[PDB]
C-alpha cells in the first residue's frame, strides 16, 4: 500500500514507490510522432512513441514535450506519459495506491487543478497530494533551514525555509533552465559552422551540454584563455560519426545562468537571485540561510557550478560570513527522494486529498498549503 | 509561450 | 544518507 | 521671480511655478538605457532616455527609477531629472528663480543635505528650501488642522498637526507603497497564468492597477462573492492585443494596504496605523484629528479607498465621535499645489536658504524645520 | 519548602528560590508566534514559542510582551511564561511552595487581583505575597532609608521610604522606561539611513543600545563633539554581517531620561521627578533621602547615568548638602534580591496570603498594604 | 485465390503466384516483329513475336522494349506482354485472382494511372495494388531499416526506410542502368575491332557483359595491368562460331556506375549517389543506414560490385563507423520474393484497390501511398 | 574615392558604386568548367567560364556555386568571382576604393575572417566593412524598426530592429531558400513526366519557377481547383523548342516556405518562424514590428506572396492590432541600395576597418558588430 | 478651492 | 530465406 | 528519350 | 534594499 | 525613394 | 554585599 | 551538406 | 496605549 511517487517534471519523469532510493522510471518527458509517411504497413506502425521509446526513433519523429516551463500544455500527450509511467514502467495498478505529485512555486492555479482532476478521474487514485520540488529538496538534505536553488530543465526557482517555515514572499523564480541553456547552445554553435536544428538534433545538442560544458570560475579569464589556446578544446562525436569540435562554447552556454542577457532577458542572474531572495528574508534569518544554500535540479551538474556560486554570493554579501554550498552528487534525484521521504512519515498521512473529499469539496482543496 | 501572456 | 535513515530522522524531529 | 516648486517624487515629478493650480511637467522618475546592441548607427542612437521618453521606448530599456522608498540611490539619474525639468520641460533657468523640493518625513538625513548641494552648486539656484508633503497636503487642502495620510508610489506616512503645530512623535511611516502594490500585482496575476516580469511589463501592470483596482468595503463578501460569480470580472487588452482576463486579483491587491501581511509584513494595515498615530497624540487633540482625516496621493485614488477607511477607523476608535475622511479628487496634486501656496505667502520668504547662507553655514542650514 | 520568587517585569522574568543570590530563570518575557505558512509539517511545528525560545526564532514570530508599562494585558500569554518558568525553567511544583510575585507601585488594581486569582486557582499555590519593587529594592541594599529610582523596560518610578515607612503620597511615575527608550533609538537611527522596524529588529536595536549608548554627563558638548568628530562613532555587526555604524544617537537615546520631550512627553525628566519626590516628603526627611538615592533596574545600567544624576540633583538642590547616589552593579537583579531576602525573614511569614484565606476573604485581602 | 505478382521491369517481366519462392515467368520485356519479306506463305508466319520467342528468332526481328528507363512508352506491346504473362507463361484467369504490380519510383504518374486502368478495363482484375521494388526489396531481406540500391537493366535508384518509415526525400535515382552499360560495351568493343550494330547484336553483347564483365575494386590498378598483360583476356564464342577476345572493357564498362561521365554523365557515381541519400536523412538516422546498405537489381550481379561498393562507401564517410553491405545471390529476384511476401500478409489485404473503388473514385485511388 | 558595394551573395552577385540606385554588375554566382573533351584546338578554349559567360555555354559545363546557404564553401573559385567583379565588370582598381560587403547572420565567423583576408591581402582593399543584409534592408526602406525577412537563394532570415537597436535572440534562421525551392521543382515535374538533372538543366527550371509560379492565397482551394481545371495550366518553351507544361506545380513549388515538410524540414514555415521573432521580443515591440514586416530578397518576388504572409500572419498574432507588409518592388535589390546609402554616410566612415588596423589587430577586429 | 484663494486665506491668518 | 518463413516473420512483426 | 523533356 | 541596513 | 535622398534623411537624422 | 548577610542585616535590625 | 555537422 | 484611557 506504498504511495507511489512521481516528479513529472519537464525534462524527465522521475518514478517510484515511496520509502526507497530511486525511481525506479526515469524516461523523458518526451511524446514524438512519426514526421513522414509510412509505406511498410505490414509491420504495425505506430501513431506516436513515448520516453525512451521515441528518443530511440528520434531521426523520424517531431519529439515535444508535454510540459514547458513548468507548465503542463498538453493533456492528452501528459496522460500517455502517466500512462505508460503506471502500467508500462513501474507495472502498477494507480487504484491501489496514493499519489504524491510535484509542481513548480508559483505556477499557474490550473495546472494543480487539471492535474488533479486526472488523477483521481482518469486513473482512480484513492488520494492525492502535491508538493513543490523546493521543500522536497530539504527533507532529502536532512534538514528544515535553507535555500533550495532547484534548477532543471524547466524552471529555476528559489525558496528559503526557516525552522520548517516558508518565506513565501521571498520565492524568486527564473523561466531560465536547462531547456534554454540547450536552445542557447544550438546557436552558439553555429559560430563554428555546426548546425543542429530539428527536435532530435536539439536531443543530440542536449548530450553534449551534459558532457562538455563546465563553468568558469572566472568567465573573462576563461575567454582570454580560449583565445590563445587549443587546450580547452573537446572533441565529440555525433551518432553519425561526424566529429565535432567545440571550443568556447564550453563555458560560454553555461554562463547564461550568471549572464541571462546572453539570450536577452534582463533578469538577475542566478547569484543575484539567490542573494535577492535572501534579502526579502527578515534580516535575522539571513545568516542561516547564507550558511545552508541548497542547490538541486539537473543543471546544478555542471561541473565548477557549485565553486562558482559561492564565489559570487561571497561578492554581493557582506564579508565576515559564512557562505556554504551543499551540492551532493544526487542532485538529479533529491527531489524525488524528498518525494519519497515525505509519502512515508506518519505526520503526512493526513495531509492526503481523499478522493472522498475531493468529490465532495472541489478543486478549492488541492491547494491547501497552496504556497 | 508556454505562460498565458508573457512566456 | 537514505530514505529509510531519514524517515527516521523526520519521524524523531516531528515526535520531539 | 516665481519661484519654481518640484515635487520629486519616486513615481513621477511634478513640477512647475509657485502661484498656480497645476504642474506643468508631469513626466515619470525614470531614467532608461538600452539593454540591446545597437545596430542602426546611422540613426543618432541615445545612450540614456528619460520620462515620458523612455516610456515611449521601455520594450528596449532597462528602465529604473532613481528614487525608492523615498529616497534617492541614484544621484546621476536624479541630476538627468533635473536636467531634463529645468530645461525640456519647465524651459526655465535654473538661476533666475528660487526653488522649494519636497520629501519624505523621516527620510535620511543626507538625502536632504545631498539634493541642497547638487540645487546650488549645479543649478546655481539663488534660493532653496525643503518641505515636508504631508504638510504641504494641508495648506492644499485649505486648514491648519488633520492628519495627512499621504499615500504615494514610494512611502506612506501620516503626520498629525494640530493649530499648524506638528506632533512628530505620532508620525507614523510605512514603507508600503503603490510600487509594492504593483509588485504585488505582478505576482498574484501568476496564478491566472500572466506572466509579467520585465521593468516594461512593470509599467503596463502597473497600468492595469490604475484601471481595474478597487478596494472591498468587505473583503471576505468580496472573495466569497468572487469564487461564485463572474460579475466581478473584467478584461483588459494588452499594448500587443492580447486580452488578459482579471478576477479577485482586482481587490487582493489594495488590500496589501490593510493587510500588509500578503507581502510578508507584519506591520500595521493603513488604517491601524492611521489609528496608531492619533493615540499617540495628547487626548485633548483627538477629536480635531478624527474629523480631519486627510488623504493625499496617488494610492488613494483607488476607487473605495476612502469609504474603507471610515469604516475601519470606526471600528478602532471610540463611538459617539464624528470620524470624517477629506479626499478631494486633486489627491495627486495637493502636494504640487501645497507647494504652490507655500512658495507664494509673504510670511514664507524668510524660511528660503539663500545660497550665501548655504555657504556660510554648511548643510546643518538645511535641517532648519527638519522635523 | 522555600518559598519561590518571581518578578515578572516587563522586559525579563526573573526567578527562583528565596535565600539565594540569584534568579535561575532570567528569560526574556516574550511570547511570539509563526507569522508565515508552516510547509514542514513533518517537524512538528509549533504554535508559539516562549522566551529565550522565541528570541532564538524571532525572525519568524511576531514576537510580543504581554506586560506594557507594567500592567498585564495578554493574561493567556501570561499564563503561559508562568507555566514555562515553574515547570521547564526551575522544574518545580507551585503547590509545594509559597509564592513573592511583585509590581510596579499605582498600578491597577484589577492587575494584581487577576493575578492572585491565577495564582491560587490555575497553580494551586498554597500561599501567596505581593510586594513593590521599590521596597525590595532598599531591603537588598542593606537599608531601610532612601528613593529608590527603579527604572526598568516597563515604567520608571520613585519611592521614598524612611525608617521603613513608605511616603505614599510622594510615589512619583513615569511611564518612560527601557521600551520607549528603545523605540525612540529605531527612530533616530533612520537619520543615519538604517531602518529597523520589525519586533525582531527591535530587539536587534535593544542590543545595540545595550552595548553602545552612554549618559553625556553634558549634553551639549557631547553634541558640539559630536558635530566635529568621528571620535564618538561606533561600528556594531548585524545578524546578518551588515555593518551599521551609529554617532550621536550613543547619548541622544538616553537622554530622553532627562528630556523627555524628545519623545513628545511634557513630564519631568527623571532627575526633575526624583527632586519632586523629595520636595513631597517633610522638611525633616529630605536630608537622608538626598544622602541615599538608590538606583535600580535595567536603565540605570546606561554608562554614566550616576553621575548625570548627581549632577543633575545638585543644581536642583540647595547647596551644602551631601547628595549621594548608590549604584551597585546588580542593579538588575537587585528587585529578586530583595525579594529573596524578604520571604526569608521569619517576619515575614505572617504577611503571605494563605490561600484558606483567599477562599473565605476574596480579592480584597490582596490589598493588604497595597500602597 | 491466391495474389498474382508481376514485375513488370524494363529488361525481364518476372511473375507468379504469391506466397512462393520464385517466379514462374521469367521471360524478357521484348516485343519484336519481322524486317523482312515473309516468302514462305505456307508456313503460317507471325505478325509478331514475344520475350522468349522472340529472342529465339531474333536475327529476324526489330526487337524492342516496350519499357525504357522504367517508364512504359509502348502500350500495345505492354500489353502483349501481359496477356502472354497471364494466359501463355501462367496459365491463369486473371479474373480470378487480384495483381501486385510493381514500378519505380519518381516515375510518371501516368505511368501507374495507364497502368491501373488496362488491369482493371482489359484484363478485369478483381483487385489491384502497386508497389515500389525498393520497400519490397526490404521485406525480401527480413528487415524494415537500411538503403536498398536496386540497379536493374531501366534504372538505379536509393530508398532509404526506417523503422519501415520512409524518407521520401532522401530518395536518389539515376537513370543509368544495365542498359546503358550494355550500350557502352558496344561502343567500347569497337576499340578492338569488334562491331555489335544491331537489336539482335545488342542481345549478344549482353550476353557477353554478363559472363565476362567484373568490377575492378582498384580501376587504374587493373588498366595498368592491362596495359601489360594478356591475364585479364578472355575469349568467347559468338553464336556463329566466331570467336572474339576481349581485353580491359571487362572492367571498363562496370565502371562507369562509378563514373558515368564515361558515358556523358555529369551525375554522381552510385557510390556518391548512396552516400548522399544517407546525407539527406537525418543525422541520427545515419548509423543504421549505413550498417544496412543493402543491393538488389540485376546490375548488382557484377563479380566485385559489393566489395567496390563498401571500399568507395568507406572513403566518403567518416572513419570509426560500421558500413555493410548486403548482397544475397537471389539480388535478381528480391524483388519479387518481396511482391511474394507483401500479397500473402494479412496485413496487407486491406490496401488491395478493389475494382469497385477504382469504378468510384477514379485514378487518384492508385496514388494512395504514391510514394 | 566612392567606397564600392558588393552584395556577394548566393545566387546573384550584386556591385557597383556607393551613393548611387542600381549595382552595375548582376551577374550570377557561377563558375563553370568544361565537362567534355576539348577537341579544337585551335579556338583558344578556356578551362573556366564565369557568370553569365559561364551560363552562355552552360550546356557544357558543370556549373557550380561557391556559395551555398550563405557560406563560402570554394574560396578559388570565390577569387575568380571578385576578380571578374572589379577588373571585367566594374572595370575599377581595388586599391583606389574602400570596399562593403555583405553576409547573412549567424553564419560561421570563418566566413567573414577568410573574406576579409582576401580583400586585404589579395586585392589591396585600403579599407573594408562587413553589413548584415537585414540591416541594410532597413536602411533601404528609410526607417530604423521592423523585421526584415530576406529570403534569397541562399538562406531566409528574420531580424528585428528597433529604433535601429537590434535584437539579436531574436533572429530567426533557416536554411530553405530559392535554391531549394528550385530543386524542389525538379523534383515535383517528375509527376508528369518532365525530367530536368543536370545543372544545365538546374538553371531551366529556376527560369521556369521566376515565370510561373505564384503563391496560393488559399493552398487546398487552389488544389481542388486544379483538380478540376485548366484553367491553372501555363505551357512554357524551353530552350529547344520543346513546350513543357505546367500545371499545380505552379503553386505547389511555393507552398513549400508555408510548408516546409514538402522537402522533409521539420522547421517552422516562413510565417510562423516570423511570428516567433517576433514572440521573442519584449511585449513592448511587438506592435511596432507588426506594423513594419519588411520583405526583401529575390524570393519575396513570387506573386501572391505579400498577401499570403498577411493571412498567415494575422491567423496567429492576437486580433485588433495592425498587421502591415511593405513590399516594394525593388526586393532584389533593396539589400544592394542598402549598402550604397549606408557607405555614403558620414556618420559611417568610422566604421571602416583601415588596413593598417587590421595589419595590427588580426582578425579579431572584423567581429567589431559581429552580430 | 484653487491656489489664488487659498493665498489669500493664508495671507489673511498670517497677518491674524 | 524463404517466403514461407518471411511472411511468419512478418506477421509476427505487425501483431507485436 | 524516353521521359518527356530530359531522356 | 533603498534604506542602508533594513530596506 | 533613391538613395541620394535616402542619404539626405540619414545625415539628417545623425546630426539631430 | 549578599543575600544570607543582608537577611542576617535585616533580621537583626527587625528584632532591635 | 554545406554548413559542418548539419548542412 | 495599555492603560484604559490615557497609555
Ligand atoms: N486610478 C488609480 N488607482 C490607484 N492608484 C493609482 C491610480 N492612478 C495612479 N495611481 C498610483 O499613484 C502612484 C503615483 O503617485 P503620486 O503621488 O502621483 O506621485 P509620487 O508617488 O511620486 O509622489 C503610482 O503608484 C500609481 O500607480
Ligand atoms: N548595558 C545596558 N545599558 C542600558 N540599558 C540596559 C543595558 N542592559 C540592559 N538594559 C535594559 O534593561 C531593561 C531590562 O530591565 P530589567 O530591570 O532587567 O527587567 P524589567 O524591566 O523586566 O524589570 C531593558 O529595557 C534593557 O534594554
Ligand atoms: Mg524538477
Ligand atoms: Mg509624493
Ligand atoms: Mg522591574
Ligand atoms: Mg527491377
Ligand atoms: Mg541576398
Amino acid at each position: 500500500t506504498t504511495a507511489l511517487v512521481c516528479d513529472n517534471g519537464s525534462g524527465l519523469v522521475k518514478a517510484g514507490f515511496a520509502g526507497d532510493d530511486a525511481p525506479r522510471a526515469v524516461f523523458p518527458s518526451i511524446v514524438g510522432r512519426p514526421r513522414h509517411q509510412g509505406v511498410m504497413v505490414g509491420m504495425g506502425q505506430k501513431d506516436s512513441y513515448v520516453g525512451d521509446e521515441a528518443q530511440s526513433k528520434r531521426g523520424i519523429l517531431t519529439l515535444k514535450y508535454p510540459i514547458e516551463h513548468g507548465i503542463i500544455t498538453n493533456w492528452d500527450d501528459m496522460e500517455k506519459i502517466w500512462h505508460h509511467t503506471f502500467y508500462n514502467e513501474l507495472r502498477v495498478a494507480p487504484e491501489e495506491h496514493p499519489t504524491l505529485l510535484t509542481e513548480a512555486p508559483l505556477n499557474p492555479k490550473a495546472n494543480r487543478e487539471k492535474m488533479t482532476q486526472i488523477m483521481f478521474e482518469t486513473f482512480n487514485v484513492p488520494a492525492m497530494y502535491v508538493a513543490i520540488q523546493a521543500v522536497l529538496s530539504l527533507y532529502a538534505s536532512g534538514r528544515t533551514t535553507g535555500i533550495v536553488l532547484d534548477s532543471g530543465d524547466g524552471v529555476t526557482h528559489n525558496v528559503p525555509i526557516y525552522e520548517g517555515y516558508a518565506l513565501p514572499h521571498a520565492i524568486m523564480r527564473l523561466d531560465l533552465a536547462g531547456r534554454d541553456l540547450t536552445d542557447y547552445l544550438m546557436k552558439i554553435l553555429t559560430e563554428r559552422g555546426y548546425s543542429f536544428v530539428t527536435t532530435a538534433e536539439r536531443e543530440i545538442v542536449r548530450d553534449i551540454k551534459e558532457k562538455l560544458c563546465y563553468v568558469a570560475l572566472d568567465f573573462e579569464n576563461e575567454m582570454a584563455t580560449a583565445a590563445s589556446s587549443s587546450s580547452l578544446e573537446k572533441s565529440y562525436e555525433l551518432p553519425d560519426g561526424q566529429v565535432i569540435t567545440i571550443g568556447n562554447e564550453r563555458f560560454r552556454c553555461p554562463e547564461t545562468l550568471f549572464q541571462p542577457s546572453f539570450i536577452g532577458m534582463e533578469s538577475a542572474g542566478i547569484h543575484e537571485t539567490t542573494y535577492n531572495s535572501i534579502m526579502k528574508c527578515d534580516i535575522d534569518i539571513r545568516k542561516d540561510l547564507y550558511a545552508n544554500n541548497v542547490m538541486s535540479g539537473g543543471t546544478t551538474m555542471y561541473p565548477g557550478i557549485a565553486d562558482r556560486m559561492q564565489k559570487e554570493i561571497t561578492a554581493l554579501a557582506p564579508s565576515t560570513m559564512k557562505i556554504k554550498i551543499i551540492a551532493p552528487p544526487e542532485r538529479k534525484y533529491s527531489v524525488w527522494i524528498g518525494g519519497s521521504i515525505l509519502a512515508s512519515l506518519s505526520t503526512f498521512q493526513q495531509m492526503w486529498i481523499t478522493k472522498q473529499e475531493y468529490d465532495e469539496a472541489g478543486p478549492s482543496i488541492v491547494h491547501r498549503k497552496c504556497f | 509561450p508556454a505562460w498565458x501572456a508573457x512566456c | 544518507m537514505g530514505v529509510a535513515d531519514l524517515i527516521k530522522k523526520f519521524e524523531s524531529i516531528s515526535k520531539e
